[PDB]
């Protein structure tokens, strides 16, 4: 009838225009008991601790530190050379600097060549 | 200059002669004392350098760095009496040692007129960090951070030994002033290449360049905050006067073996400046600073210009304090909450509003703001490098973007926003830490005031 | 000067503010008729535009298509 | 106590302004360079009485 | 005043115009200076004055310091370690000295420049001049040595310009 | 984390984090003070095409009106002095050729 | 507008091109023509300081005009009649500039016609 | 200067007086403490008018979560006045 | 001494005086924005004098007062501008400044 | 930098048109006026483009503080569509917004007139890019159409805010700050472009049709 | 934002939502009342015409065409309250809301002047520090032996009790606190 609105990975869809939820199942809604289950035990948890009159100082959050730990000291054991991290990494660690180095030379011998013959109106360069 | 050396070895048996609660008294009385005993050096000539003996010489390059040494002691002493308190006497005294031991080679380095003993006190310079490093860390990780910081040191300075004793079997004196004076060009040869990568490597690597930078993040973040101050703001400086040193003798190579380095210290600089939009981690924010802006020094080094070393002093010394000054900042919140994560401890702005206007001050002369001395040192290396080629306006202003917006973004992250609701134990900005902030940060406008005393020789 | 709130009723309004404002759309008005009637030049023009079609070519010095 | 504003906050400010440029800065050369003042036809130079004559005998086109 | 040698920092004869009114209105630009004058001034000067009064009570001199001139690098044996460094501090120093030199010619530049208002195109032709011929002068000499520069190279810069020069006369001469 | 209800009890009201949760792996990207990936009133591939296709007329029109200008019907000004020769630049021990002004 | 149409839309060969222009000789049309006179000295524009580009054939009127407004300074509203007569002296030159403008086109377009004609009789 | 300290007595004033301008309700009928479904037999789309109205009026929203329990006016003013700390 | 240069300057430099006093017993009183205001009217009725005097005679200068640093050839020094564009924005900036901060005493109230 | 103050004021007077914040309405104003002063650089009229800056400042600052009191006045609202009609709620800041709103447009003998008409004027006399003009008339009459937005949602009409009004404009520091203000928009332009040498050579030869280009456009 | 959520939303509640939303964004369309109320009127016609529908699945496929219609035809500029979520004044004063334990580092001069205040504050802390091992001990007792499986709280039922964790929300800072 109208015109379709189709999600991009910067412009999501939105929940009233899921046809996911729009089609419902019992163990959908099993699902999402549980879902609320962990999310209340760990509010619990943590409300348990905020409220608590003897507490003094951070509340420690292992979910924080699992995230820091995971970007930080994981990842190079579950590291492997594969072919497509093989090709990245020469790629994206290689070609700057060879692409930089063409560029550069080129300018500085063309420059050079052109002070060679004496044509490039260096009058009043006295700082370098 | 025995004048100041005398004073450090006598700083050594008044510690260890000390009553067991005033130690950090007299060390920082002391220690203040020989900085303004050491401000004298400023006063130099327009031709040659201060040559006090055949061992010992200043110069417009070495005095502002000598400087900084002896007013980063006490700075270190204040900065570290806060989560040494619990420590013993005899554990107190020997951490002393070290960071006097550390000056003292620094400052007998600063001024070496030979190069053999520039270095054996440039290496000498890893013991005390070494043991500062793996014995009053916090984590596990440490210990192999001093393994890091150890042996990609040695394996750039064992073969420039090699290379000197060479130098020194060829033209018979390794003394800087007979080796500027009888200097020759050095010709296209593989020998003569790989001499030149000898007697750069080490200081490339101390730098750090890019690719050879991965120890410095672990030795600036598993490292008591003395030695994160010891290890950016003048540790790294050694590199920066090892190669304007040694420069002196590797012409006409150098004019084509600095691709590899130019390149590697430009990409890296926008490479490290982009990571540092993504770190969790607030020390290895700073770190990554640092790589960036000593990447930019490189950079002067390498292309060999007036106006470029020029700069380069000035970025030196403006880098060495405010990086020492970000450290101290993350070091407070660390001791307050005890986790380095940025995202933990927001909207402190509010609680700590003086602490707030120290982050302002120390984030807004990281972003090189007018007329601050890590813009002017910036400034000329960017126009010395245009000189050079006209396209390297694009890289250089691309990382000028990169550094504001991370470094507004710690400010963002630690200062504005809400106040994480579970942390209840900040208390009140101590005397102690303002004093450390504002003895960081007045020296840094009043350089601003009088720009020449950091220009170096080439002024 | 107190001015209380009113709930569905138009604002209370003092006698200095209604003084200001139309003194002010006055002098506006004046201010506009006075510069129009001593400076209408501004506006419509000061020098007649001639046109182009009506010059002769004498004065302009064209051949009459022959030499 | 009721001008002592203009006096702490105009007319110190402008003595020592006016010290400075009159007795330091002033000592120097080119320190403040004024530009040329604009001589017309028919004025007279205050320094060397000098009188410029005037304007070629207008067409007056009137 | 007599801080500064006129002829080193010339300046033209500074004419300006009388006050010719043609209108009947006060001048209040009149007022305000005659204001300005009585009321700061006046003050100004007589504390000039009196401190000039105090400094003259109080008259010691100091003096320009002369040196010598002393043989260049071109009459230093090849390894003669004193010859060659009082040459070289020599060379430097003369190297000061035109720098110096190029900051008299550039100073004088900009003074036209604002001076002429909007005839500097024309009637600051000499100054450009001057600059020209000085920069070039300053080019040739000290451009391109870089940093760790010395008299050596200076002396093999100008070798080299010679070497150029005398080749360029003598295929001349062959034409 | 700006998709995330505004109006719920978060642990992290900034944020929109709750204690204990897993955090993302780019959380730092999804601050909501950066990156949005929120949905828009008119879809992804139709806003692109809409300011792609403006940007593009625009910088063609732009160069059409260069090649094709605009300029009013009279011949170019006139200045008396060869053009001021002397005024511009000078070079008075040249002695230019001579510019005409003839009335009309 | 009309001569934007004139040339862009019609036959643009006849229009007058203002980058290229006048491209017929200033005598060409005319038996003689008056060389066009200046009352300004070079020296006294200089020392007015008027511009690069206030220093046209009106100059003598502007110089005037800031003579009278230096002199009456106070009274911002007195010097009426100068800056009249400025700009009745820049509107003849304007109007001088578009008889030029004429003169060009006439001219192409005649000769162009003429031409035509020449060798349309040549032609048979 | 700002707007004065808002009070329950007020609250309560202005909420009565917008459910009065209601043409579903019976002004007499109306109490305080009336049930919306119940005392005068609404749906739940004239509760989402009401709210909607209360909205208008105070010049704030309410969320969806909040308004669905919103069912006498008693509950609509302490509601209100939990939000704007108002105490007396 | 052509009190161009002096009143030009001062116009810049009483407006850096609240500044200093910031530390002092008056930033922390209710006086402060009052204060400031009437040092900005007082800056702007100043600087009605310069542009009386270019409006007059068509003054204009530069003032080269201190002497920062000089490099081998290139000095550098702080200087001011102080022709039309400057001396005509000056007042204009400062009239329209001191209206926003007396609307902003009104408007900031309770800030 | 014509096509690039071209393209700016068209874009942003496009803009303002359809937006519901005064504020955001206000700025893209402002943007659009950055566009024309570009516009007047571009045809080598850097003295227009200054005076233009001169004038901007005073009618531009007083529409913004006018905007700001309606704000503070309806409880930090700044919604026109529930702002209603506040012409005679608020009569000295009508006067003020309808003032700043006809110097803006260049209404004859104001503020605005003598800096805008000449800008038009002298764009419409020069030989520059056709593109650039249009987009220059077309902006010039998008600017009158939002301040006709501007007039229209936020004083004619009827009241749309909440039914507690606490509209009052009767504070001595805005009315002194607004009617300096004013005064200055309606006298500035006359007093300084009558006090300043001439640093232009002015068009006095135009075509009627061509010379009362800006008034048609505004009208339109 | 008071209120715990539930594990899903109900058909009912989602009508609702969408009903308040089209009005909303109706308004932010219809600038003036009249028109507005006119085509509310209209939109309240449309809604309740298809509210008594037996068929489930024929009342969801209508909710989904008309989310669609919504999204086609939603305001892109919406009105928001200037306080909500997407207002001009949403987190305005969160720089002014200082949690109250920093009152407990303030030095002893500065506690020196409002001495009543801190002594009712005293009297707060003496009754949280007595409330809480009964409030620990309520939740205890209530809770299913699975874990909590919603995140509502329950109030307080003994003679002299107080409602679990009740210390911060008793103690919001302020919706204006300076
Ligand atoms: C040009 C101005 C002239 C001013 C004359 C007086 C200058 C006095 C300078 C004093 C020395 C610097 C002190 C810095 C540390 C702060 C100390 C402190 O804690 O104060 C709390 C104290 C009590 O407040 P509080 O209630 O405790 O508030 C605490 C809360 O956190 C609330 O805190 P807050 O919100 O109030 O934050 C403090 C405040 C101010 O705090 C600061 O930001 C201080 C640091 C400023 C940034 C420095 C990095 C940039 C590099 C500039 C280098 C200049 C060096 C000059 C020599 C200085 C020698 C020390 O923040 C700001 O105002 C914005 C900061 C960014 C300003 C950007 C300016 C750009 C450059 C401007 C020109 C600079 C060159 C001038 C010459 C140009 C050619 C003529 O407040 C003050 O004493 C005033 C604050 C200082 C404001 C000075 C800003 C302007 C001065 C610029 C440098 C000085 C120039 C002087 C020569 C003339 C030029
Ligand atoms: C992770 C980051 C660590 C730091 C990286 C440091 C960078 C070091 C790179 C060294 C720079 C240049 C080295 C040699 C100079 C020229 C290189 C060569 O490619 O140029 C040509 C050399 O020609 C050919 O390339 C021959 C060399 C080929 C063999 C070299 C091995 C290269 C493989 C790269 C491996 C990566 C090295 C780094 C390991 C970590 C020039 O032709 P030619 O005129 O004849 O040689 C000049 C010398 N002459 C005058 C005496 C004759
Ligand atoms: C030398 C050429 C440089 C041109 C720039 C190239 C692209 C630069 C891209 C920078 C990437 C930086 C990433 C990290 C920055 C921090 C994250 C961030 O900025 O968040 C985005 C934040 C949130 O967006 P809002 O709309 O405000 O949301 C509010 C409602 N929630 O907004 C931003 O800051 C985005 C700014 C990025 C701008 C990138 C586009 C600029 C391109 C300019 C090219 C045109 C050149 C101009 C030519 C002029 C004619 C001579
Ligand atoms: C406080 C009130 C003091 C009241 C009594 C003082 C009255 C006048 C006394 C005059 C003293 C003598 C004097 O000033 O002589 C000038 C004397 C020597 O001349 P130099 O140019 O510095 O020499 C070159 C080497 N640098 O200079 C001075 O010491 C005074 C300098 C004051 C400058 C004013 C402040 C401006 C600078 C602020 C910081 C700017 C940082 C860098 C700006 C970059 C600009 C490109
Ligand atoms: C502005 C542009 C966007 C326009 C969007 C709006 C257009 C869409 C309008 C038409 C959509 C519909 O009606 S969709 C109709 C959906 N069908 C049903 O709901 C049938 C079952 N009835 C119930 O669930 C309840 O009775 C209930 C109706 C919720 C009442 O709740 P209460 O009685 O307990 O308060």
């Amino acid at each position: 009838s109208f015109p379709k609105y189709k999600p991009s990975r910067l412009a999501t869809l939105p929940a009233t225009l899921d046809p996911a939820e729009y089609d419902i199942s019992p163990e959908t809604r099993k699902a999402q008991a549980e879902r609320l289950a962990i999310r209340s035990r760990l509010k619990r948890e943590y409300l348990l601790q905020y409220n608590d009159p003897n507490r003094l100082g951070v509340i420690e959050d292992p979910a924080l530190i699992r995230w820091t730990y995971a970007r930080s000291a994981n990842i190079y054991p579950n590291f492997r050379p594969t072919p497509k991290t093989s090709l990245l990494g020469a790629l994206f660690g290689i070609g700057p600097l060879f692409f930089w180095y063409y560029v550069f030379k080129t300018d500085r011998d063309k420059k050079e060549k052109l002070i060679q013959e004496g044509k490039l109106d260096q009058t009043f360069n006295i700082s370098y | 200059m025995l004048k100041i050396i005398i004073p450090t070895t006598m700083l050594l048996p008044m510690t260890w002669m000390s009553k067991h609660n005033m130690i950090w008294i007299n060390a920082t009385v002391h220690s203040l004392l020989i900085s303004l005993i050491s401000l004298s050096l400023l006063n130099q000539l327009g031709e040659n350098s201060l040559n006090f003996s055949l061992t010992f010489f200043s110069d417009s390059l070495s005095a502002p760095l000598l400087v900084l040494t002896t007013w980063l002691l006490p700075l270190m002493l204040m900065a570290s009496q806060s989560h040494l308190s619990k420590e013993t006497t005899t554990r107190k005294k020997l951490y002393i040692t070290m960071l006097i031991l550390l000056q003292l080679f620094l400052i007998m380095t600063f001024t070496a007129t030979e190069l053999i003993l520039f270095y054996i006190l440039f290496e000498a310079t890893l013991v005390p960090t070494l043991i500062i490093i793996t014995r009053w860390g916090n984590q596990t990780e440490r210990l192999n951070a001093g393994l890091y910081f150890l042996f990609y040191t040695l394996a750039g300075s064992l073969p420039l030994l090699v290379a000197l004793v060479y130098i020194q079997n060829t033209t018979g004196s390794l003394n800087f002033l007979i080796i500027h004076y009888w200097s020759h060009p050095l010709s296209n040869s593989w020998s003569n290449i790989f001499m030149w990568l000898a007697c750069i490597m080490a200081f490339m690597v101390k730098m750090p360049l890019y690719g050879l930078h991965l120890w410095l993040p672990k030795a600036h973040v598993e490292a008591p905050i003395a030695g994160s101050m010891v290890l950016a703001a003048v540790l790294l400086k050694l590199g920066g006067y090892g190669m304007m040193r040694i420069t002196t003798i590797l012409n006409p190579l150098t004019n084509y073996m600095a691709y590899p380095f130019l390149m590697l210290s430009m990409w890296g600089m926008i490479m490290t400046s982009s990571i540092c939009l993504r770190q969790t981690d607030l020390k290895s924010l700073i770190a990554y600073s640092s790589v960036s802006h000593m990447a930019l020094v490189i950079v002067a080094i390498m292309i060999q210009t007036p106006w470029s070393f020029m700069g380069a002093t000035a970025l030196m010394i403006a880098h060495g304090l405010t990086s020492s000054m970000l450290f101290c900042l993350a070091n407070t919140n660390y001791e307050r909450v005890h986790s380095r994560t940025m995202i933990l401890a927001r909207g402190l702005q509010t609680l700590l509003p003086l602490m707030a206007t120290w982050w302002l001050v120390a984030s807004l002369t990281n972003l090189a703001l007018p007329p601050s001395i890590n813009l002017i040192g910036e400034l000329f290396i960017i126009t010395a490098s245009f000189s050079w080629s006209n396209i390297t306006i694009i890289l250089m202003g691309m990382n000028m973007m990169i550094t504001a917006l991370y470094s507004l973004y710690m400010l963002i992250t630690t200062q504005r926003g809400k106040y994480t609701h579970h942390i209840n134990n900040i208390k009140p900005s101590f005397t102690r830490e303002n004093a450390l902030m504002a003895l960081h940060i007045l020296p840094l406008l009043l350089l601003t005031l009088n720009p020449k005393m950091i220009l170096g020789p080439l002024y | 000067v107190h001015i209380e709130p009113r709930y569905r009723q138009f604002p209370q309004l003092t006698r200095s503010q209604l003084i200001q404002a139309e003194f002010f759309s006055a002098t506006m008005w004046f201010w506009i008729l006075w510069r129009f009637w001593h400076d209408s030049d501004a506006v419509l023009g000061h020098f007649p535009y001639p046109d182009p079609s009506q010059w002769t070519d004498e004065e302009l010095g064209i051949l009459p298509d022959d030499e | 106590r009721h001008s002592i504003f203009a006096v702490t906050h105009v007319l110190i400010p402008v003595w020592i302004i006016h010290y400075y440029l009159k007795y330091h800065v002033t000592a120097k050369p080119y320190t403040v360079v004024e530009r040329k003042p604009r001589i017309f036809p028919g004025d007279t130079i205050l320094e060397t009485g000098e009188v410029i004559p005037l304007m070629k005998e207008f067409p007056d086109q009137h | 005043p007599d801080s500064w040698d006129k002829d080193v920092y010339p300046e033209p004869p500074r004419r300006t115009p009388a006050p010719a009114p043609q209108t009947s209105l006060p001048n209040p630009v009149t007022y305000l200076t005659k204001i300005f004058d009585l009321l700061v001034d006046r003050p100004v000067t007589l504390a000039r004055e009196f401190i000039e009064q105090q400094h003259a009570k109080n008259r010691y001199y100091y003096y320009h310091r002369e040196f010598r001139r002393v043989p260049d690098i071109t009459e230093c044996e090849e390894k003669d370690i004193l010859c060659m460094f009082e040459a070289e501090m020599q060379w430097r120093r003369d190297y000061k000295v035109d720098q110096e030199i190029v900051n008299i010619i550039q100073e004088r530049l900009k003074a036209c420049q604002q001076r002429e208002g909007e005839s500097y195109r024309q009637n600051c032709a000499k100054e450009l001049e001057q600059f020209t011929q000085v920069s070039k002068a300053f080019q040739d000499r000290y451009s391109d040595l870089g940093a760790h520069y010395s008299a050596r190279k200076c002396l093999a810069k100008q070798k080299q310009r010679m070497l150029a020069e005398r080749k360029a006369a003598k295929e001349a001469a062959a034409a | 984390q700006q998709e995330r209800d505004p109006w719920y009890d978060w642990d992290h009201p900034d944020l929109r984090l709750n204690w204990g949760e897993p955090i993302h792996w780019d959380l730092d990207m999804y601050i909501r003070n950066r990156v949005d990936t929120s949905p828009t009133p008119v879809s992804w591939n139709t806003m692109c095409k809409h300011l792609f296709g403006f940007v593009a007329f625009m910088l063609f029109m732009f160069w059409v009106g260069e090649i094709y200008p605009s300029y009013q019907p009279v011949g170019p000004k006139q200045y008396p002095y060869n053009d001021l020769y002397l005024e511009r630049g000078g070079d008075p021990t040249k002695e230019p050729e001579p510019v005409v002004h003839y009335e009309i | 507008g009309a001569h934007l149409a004139r040339r862009y839309l019609g036959d643009a060969s006849k229009e007058p091109d203002p980058l290229r222009m006048p491209t017929f000789p200033p005598d060409y049309g005319f038996p003689e023509r008056k060389e066009r006179e200046m009352v300004a000295t070079q020296q006294e524009m200089n020392d007015a300081q008027l511009m690069l580009q206030q220093r046209d054939y009106c100059a003598h009127y502007l110089i005037q005009l800031l003579k009278c407004k230096r002199d009456s300074f106070p009274n911002f509203l007195a010097c009426k009649h100068e800056q009249h007569d400025w700009d009745y002296c820049e509107h003849l030159d304007y109007v001088k500039r578009m008889k030029e403008f004429e003169r060009e086109r006439r001219l192409l377009q005649r000769k162009k016609r003429r031409e035509q004609r020449e060798a349309e009789m040549a032609r048979g | 200067s700002d707007a004065p300290p808002l009070t329950l007595e007020a609250i309560k004033d202005r909420v009565l007086y917008v459910l009065k301008l209601y043409d579903k309700i019976d002004p007499e009928k109306l109490s305080v403490n009336s049930h919306f479904m119940k005392d005068l037999g609404l749906d739940s789309l004239d509760q989402v008018e009401i709210i909607m109205a209360m909205e208008d009026e105070f010049g704030f929203e309410i969320p969806d979560i909040d308004a669905e329990k919103l069912m006498c006016p008693q509950e609509i003013v302490d509601y209100i006045a939990d939000k704007k700390d108002v105490y007396e | 001494m052509n009190p161009f240069a002096s009143l030009t300057l001062t116009t810049l430099t009483i407006l850096t005086i609240p500044i200093m006093m910031s530390n002092s017993n008056i930033y922390k009183t209710n006086l402060y924005p009052n204060y400031v205001k009437t040092t900005v009217s007082y800056a702007f009725t100043l600087s009605l004098v310069p542009l009386l005097m270019f409006m007059h005679t068509g003054q204009e200068m530069i003032i080269s007062n201190w002497h920062w640093m000089t490099l081998q050839t290139v000095e550098l020094s702080l200087s001011f501008k102080m022709d039309y564009f400057s001396v005509m924005f000056i007042p204009v900036a400062l009239f329209v400044t001191w209206s926003i901060m007396e609307f902003s005493m009104w408007y900031m109230h309770s800030d | 930098t014509l096509c690039l103050g071209a393209i700016t004021t068209l874009f942003t007077a496009l803009c303002a048109i359809t937006q519901n914040d005064i504020k955001k309405i206000v700025a893209f104003s402002t943007s659009s006026q950055l566009g024309l002063m570009m516009v007047t650089i571009g045809i080598n009229q850097p003295h227009l483009a200054f005076l233009h800056i001169c004038m901007h400042a005073f009618f531009k600052a007083m529409l913004f503080m006018c905007s700001g009191s309606i704000i503070h006045s309806l409880n930090d609202e700044q919604d026109i569509r529930k702002m209603g009609g506040l012409y005679k709620a608020m009569p000295f800041t009508t006067t003020a917004l309808i003032i700043g709103s006809l110097a803006l447009t260049g209404m004859p003998y104001l503020t605005g007139f003598y800096s805008k008409d000449l800008i038009i004027e002298a764009v419409n006399m020069s030989y520059t890019n056709a593109w650039a003009l249009l987009m220059t008339l077309i902006a010039t009459s998008l600017t009158a159409a939002y301040s006709t937005r501007i007039i229209f949602f936020a004083f004619l009409g009827k009241p749309r805010f909440p039914p507690l009004v606490l509209i009052n404009e009767n504070n001595p520091l805005l009315i002194n700050s607004i009617k300096r203000l004013l005064i200055g928009s309606i006298f500035a332009g006359f007093i300084i472009s009558n006090n300043i040498p001439p640093m232009t050579v002015p068009n006095t030869t135009m075509p009627l049709y061509m010379k009362m280009t800006a008034l048609i456009v505004t009208i339109m | 934002a008071f209120s715990a959520p539930a594990a899903y939303l109900t058909h009912q509640q989602k009508v609702l939502r969408l009903y308040k939303r089209a009005l909303r964004h109706l308004e932010s369309w219809c600038v003036h009342r009249d028109k507005y109320r006119y085509f509310a009127c209209l939109m309240r016609a449309r809604f309740d015409e298809h509210k008594n529908e037996k068929d489930m699945v024929k009342a969801t496929q209508l909710l989904r065409q008309a989310e669609e219609e919504f999204w086609y035809g939603q305001h892109p500029q919406p009105y928001i309250f200037p306080e909500s979520p997407g207002g001009t004044s949403y987190e305005r004063y969160e720089c002014y809301k200082v949690p109250e334990w920093c009152l407990d580092d303030w030095h002893p001069s500065e506690k020196a002047m409002y001495p009543d205040y801190f002594a009712k504050r005293e009297q707060w802390k003496r009754l949280r520090r007595e409330s809480w091992e009964r409030e620990v001990k309520q939740l205890q007792e209530e809770t299913p032996p699975g874990g909590p499986r919603t995140e509502a709280l329950p109030p307080a039922r003994k003679e002299g009790d107080l409602p679990p964790l009740w210390w911060h929300i008793v103690t919001r800072p302020r919706e204006r606190p300076m």
